[PDB]
């Protein structure tokens, strides 16, 4: 697979500046994966030490946003429950 | 525990909750006579598995009697004149559980504390914040009053 990013302006409704670039090329095969090596399988990636695969889980994964308002209240529970009910490092 | 604690810390009978606590943990823990430490050592035994209901729990209260404790020890310390013991204190009450109207209380009082240490500009900020969080805001106007007649500044006194 070759590896193209595009880019257009905004600002300006000419588009003027369609630049582009080809940023490489990735070759991939089963004998690649057939010994890991691209992969992520989990809990023994625990200890997240190549940024490349905190930010694969960053793209791949479904992201879902939230506000939280607690308005009789102040609102601290969250690094308990995040921290200790889930056990986040 | 928790019940027993709340009873004793309206009943002001603190040697002798800190010496349950002591007995609760290790005994090691009895050279440890602060309570804000006991109180987290103090460990609530399980997640509370599957047992007949209650309303409230170990943590649950747990987390009242921090705050609550801590709001008392902060107090005790500003009146009793030692303004920089109390801000620990009322910095703790803030964090972990703290209702708002709890809040309104610990910001009126770190504006004593700092206008006590002769810091008009950060006690200011706490009153203003009291203010607006405020439900509650005759205290906050009254720490005003007397910080502007700690100033001198008449007319601002007198319309706070």
């Amino acid at each position: 697979c070759t590896v193209l990013l595009q880019i257009m302006e905004r600002e300006s409704g000419n588009c003027p500046k369609d630049r582009y670039v080809v940023c490489g090329r990735v070759f991939l095969s089963l004998e690649d994966l057939s010994t890991g090596k691209y992969l992520l399988t989990f809990p023994k990636k625990k200890p997240i030490e190549h940024m490349e695969d905190l930010f694969a889980l960053l793209a791949a994964f479904h992201k879902s946003c939230f506000q939280i308002t607690s308005p009789g209240y102040a609102l601290n529970s969250m690094k308990v429950w995040l921290l200790e009910h889930m056990k986040c490092e | 525990v928790g019940l027993q604690a709340a009873l004793w810390l309206s009943a002001d009978r603190l040697g002798d909750l800190a010496l349950l606590l002591e007995t609760l943990n290790g005994s090691q823990s009895g050279a440890s006579k602060d309570l804000l430490l006991l109180l987290k050592t103090w460990s609530p035994p399980a997640e509370e598995l599957d047992a007949p209901l209650t309303l409230q729990d170990a943590q649950g209260l747990k987390d009242v009697l921090l705050t609550a404790f801590a709001y008392r020890q902060g107090l005790q310390e500003l009146i009793t004149g030692n303004p920089d013991k109390a801000l620990s204190s009322l910095h703790e009450a803030a964090s972990g559980l703290c209702p708002r109207p709890v809040l309104v209380q610990v910001y009126t009082a770190l504006g004593s504390c700092h206008r006590k240490m002769g810091n008009p500009q950060r006690a200011l900020l706490y009153l203003v914040a009291a203010l607006k969080e405020g439900s509650a805001w005759g205290p906050p106007l009254l720490e005003a009053s007397r910080l502007y007649q700690q100033l001198g500044d008449t007319t601002a006194e007198l319309e706070s």
